[PDB]
């Protein structure tokens, strides 16, 4: 397929500024903005003396986000806040997308996986949040989820394994914890009824390469029309599960369910940007980016 | 005094500008060709199978453009060999309308990319030549872009599989088979 136009995604370009949390929704757009016009190499009819401009703007809202690190490397919206599960699984998958971007101090990125691991991960795998997140609709369709351990134990799996490289000499105890995630999540995946749970926990399972058999069957027999995984409301929670499952398939290779699932994507007409759009924004062209790398 | 089979390919990696080319490729086959009393068959594959018509039901009604109109696609994966063997044990059974000694043609039209296939082409290509099945291929989108795509063709296709392969956009393509 063709890359979408650069011109349509000039909103995205966003000044971050806030708490620990309000930061981060405004620095998300800019770091996965630059992130799909590097690959999809359109800073020419854009002009290359904009991505200085948004190039420093990721490295603003790093170092303004460096003032919410806890003592224990970990992240909340305060200082005095107790630290969130979610929100620092979600610092680790936003700075380790921007690692060849700006300059990522690792000692910051593989502390909070190491907390994480340590202090939020239950003997069985599962990953729990003590401390809730504010701002609700940063998290995507993880708000208001009959399913639960497996949605949280899906996302935090997806940062530790998109850190895994980076991170594996200083945290030994990383593997041993990615492992246990995978078994719970195979464990249960047979028994998932939500289509947003069944595409972000089998994407978590593909890039293990767990997602196999009856577990294959299922992902794709939830997929409405075999081009998008559907729930009823909420379309940015499609969006966003739609793109979970793009990257599950460039996972498995599978390119006879890799076009219909893009074109539906591009009819959609998304382009990320608004109040509460911040995983569907995050996902819709980490994916997108990801089908233009592996796409032939 | 020619029994000629449609395998045409329905997965999700054929984009459908690529299935309009295949459903608009049959019915210029079929309207050139008759040229009776030639009999059509066709069953569009992914991974699952739809037989559109049969030998019976092609002779019961003559109209090519009819038949193939409301044909539409699968978006499955791609099983490639299985649809093979489903062709020659099903569709060219004389229950379906196959008729006795006249030729077997099988016309597969896919791009060259078997997927999640359980059957191998080595297990269903040496049951094809003991019952003697005329194989012609045409692919499409990117069939002979790669090595291992053009290969598969050659594969799916006879011997030699210098008159078999031919690309889809090609309307000399019925004029050539003739002779
Ligand atoms: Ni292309
Ligand atoms: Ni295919």
């Amino acid at each position: 397929a063709m890359a979408v136009d650069a011109e349509r995604l000039k909103h995205l370009i966003v000044t971050p500024s806030g708490a620990g949390e309000q930061n981060m929704i405004g620095m998300t757009p800019t770091v996965i903005a630059v992130h799909y016009l590097d690959e999809t190499e359109q800073w020419e009819k854009f002009g290359l003396e904009k991505r200085q401009g948004a190039l420093e703007l990721i490295k603003k809202g790093y170092t303004q986000q460096l003032a919410f690190r806890q003592p224990s490397s970990a992240f909340a919206a305060f200082v005095k806040r107790a630290p969130s599960t979610w929100l620092t699984a979600y610092v680790v998958k936003v700075f380790s997308l921007a690692v060849n971007l700006i300059a990522i101090d690792s000692q910051v990125l593989c502390g909070a996986v190491k907390w994480l691991i340590l202090e939020k991960q239950k003997p069985d795998g599962v990953f729990q949040e003590d401390a809730p997140v504010i701002h609700q609709e940063m998290i995507g369709g993880l708000r208001n989820n009959n399913e639960k351990d497996m949605a949280l134990t899906a996302f935090v799996l997806i940062s530790l394994q998109e850190a895994k490289d980076i991170c594996e000499e200083q945290v030994n105890s990383l593997p041993g914890s990615i492992t246990k995630a995978g078994d719970f999540l195979e464990a249960n995946y047979m028994n998932l009824q939500r289509s947003y749970t069944v595409a972000i926990a089998g994407y978590a399972l593909a890039q293990m390469g767990r997602l196999k058999g009856p577990l294959l069957n299922k992902f794709l027999t939830t997929a409405k029309d075999k081009n998008r995984w559907e729930d009823p409301g909420k379309q940015l929670y499609n969006v966003e599960a739609t793109s979970y499952a793009l990257l599950a398939l460039l996972q498995l290779k599978d390119f006879d369910f890799v076009p219909p699932v893009v074109r539906w994507l591009n009819e959609q007409r998304y382009y990320g940007g608004g109040y509460g759009s911040t995983q569907a924004t995050f996902m819709v062209f980490q994916a997108l980016a990801q089908y233009q790398k592996d796409a032939p | 005094d020619s029994d000629i089979a449609f395998l045409i390919d329905g997965s999700g990696s054929i984009i459908p500008h690529d299935f309009r080319r295949m459903k608009e490729f049959v019915s210029t086959v079929m309207e050139q060709l008759k040229k009776s009393k030639t009999l059509f068959s066709l069953m569009q594959y992914s991974e699952e199978f739809r037989i559109h018509f049969t030998f019976k039901e092609f002779q019961n009604n003559p109209n090519p453009r009819s038949l193939v109109k409301p044909i539409t696609q699968l978006l499955g994966r791609t099983h490639t060999a299985t649809g093979i063997r489903k062709v020659v044990r099903e569709l060219f059974n004389i229950t379906n309308g196959a008729r006795k000694n006249a030729f077997k043609i099988l016309v597969v039209i896919t791009d060259g990319e078997k997927f999640g296939d359980p059957l191998g082409y080595e297990d269903v290509i040496p049951e094809a030549d003991r019952e003697g099945v005329i194989r012609y291929v045409i692919g499409v989108g990117d069939a002979f872009r790669s090595e291992k795509s053009r290969q598969e063709l050659n594969t799916i296709a006879s011997k030699p599989p210098r008159d078999h392969v031919f690309q889809v956009n090609n309307f000399e393509a019925l004029k050539t088979i003739q002779n």
